[PDB]
């Protein structure tokens, strides 16, 4: 995306384009978070084995 | 479809591009506002 800040990617941009890279800031965040639950859960099978 | 709302006005040709959804002008700010979540289909027609 343009900026990693989200009102600031807002605060210049037309909201029929504004929209489209702040849901890229979402995915970008939530696959992040699903591989981190992901490392997580692997390392919770270590840890009950 | 429902119900269709029929808006018709006349205007000058200079500010006939700000009917869009998310602009900025002379119509637009206090005159005619058009929203983001818009569904529908504009028509112009030169009457000169």
């Amino acid at each position: 995306a343009i900026s990693s800040v989200l009102n600031d990617i807002f605060s210049r941009l037309d909201p029929p384009e504004a929209e489209v890279q702040i849901d890229r800031l979402i995915t970008g965040r939530l696959q992040s978070l699903q591989t981190y639950v992901t490392q997580q859960l692997i390392r919770a099978a270590e840890i009950r084995a | 479809f429902t119900n269709v709302y029929a808006d018709s006005f006349v205007i000058r040709g200079d500010e006939v591009r700000q009917i869009a959804p998310g602009q900025t002008g002379n119509i637009a700010d206090y005159n005619y506002k058009l929203p983001d979540d818009f569904t529908g289909c504009v028509i112009a027609w030169n009457s000169n």
